[PDB]
């Protein structure tokens, strides 16, 4: 968790944090630190704005962060509409 | 002000997990009384009310001490489940009802839903919300697709 939170404060200023800020958890095979800290009930999401995240967890093969991340808004309709 | 005969009807299915399917429909500001409770009893096979819980409140937000909570939606969920009762709230993604949904959403996984669903019955007005043509249509979308959406 001091991994992360050095790392939000950084040299990019946006939507980026929150951004970055997933992919590590992607990375790592590790999924309940970063569950809680990025799915707080007070953060809002869109099912485009998972995609990326969607298509690592995927290629990488690790199956209960593509669990978590279908059971937190990412439709499968919407994932594959090209 | 003039009045119309109604329309945006259909059953507004949710994008995340294909186990809901929402029924929608409209009403005035004054609508039969006799004709109320026959949509909401016998139309939708929504089976007879027992006991009516009303959780009111906020509509912002507010913080809980995570303590609390825990007993709050257990147990607010212990009674409606076992009494079939009605529990009715401001149905919009704001505060209380958020709760509400956070109560409905954590025991939904855990019971299975095998019979005797957890009736939980929504009040809100149809001009404000955000993303509305998904669903308006004279005729209606019986299995509409709806996705989540707060930035406007």
């Amino acid at each position: 968790q001091a991994l992360l939170k050095a790392s939000r404060s950084d040299e990019h200023a946006g939507r980026h944090c929150w951004e970055r800020q997933l992919e590590l958890a992607v990375a790592w095979n590790r999924v309940d630190i970063a569950e809680s800290e990025i799915f707080t009930e007070e953060s809002q999401w869109t099912s485009s704005d998972l995609h990326p995240a969607m298509f690592s967890a995927l290629v990488g093969d690790k199956p209960e962060f593509v669990r978590l991340l279908l059971e937190n808004g990412v439709c499968v309709r919407e994932f594959l509409e090209r | 002000v003039r009045e119309t005969p109604t329309d945006a009807f259909g059953d507004i299915s949710f994008g995340g997990l294909g186990q809901k399917t929402g029924k929608y429909v409209r009403v005035s500001s004054d609508t039969s009384c006799e004709n109320l409770y026959q949509l909401m009893t016998e139309q939708w096979k929504l089976r007879s009310p027992n006991l009516l819980i009303s959780v009111t409140g906020g509509a912002k937000n507010f913080y809980i001490k995570t303590h609390l909570k825990d007993k709050f939606r257990r147990g607010l969920i212990k009674v409606a489940q076992t009494t079939g009762a009605w529990i009715l709230t401001g149905g919009t993604h704001a505060g209380v009802m958020k709760h509400v949904g956070m109560a409905v959403r954590d025991y939904t996984l855990s019971s299975g839903s095998m019979e005797g669903q957890i009736v939980v019955i929504g009040v809100a007005p149809w001009g404000v919300i955000h993303n509305r043509s998904t669903l308006i249509h004279p005729e209606g979308r019986f299995p509409a697709y709806y996705s989540l959406d707060e930035q406007g």
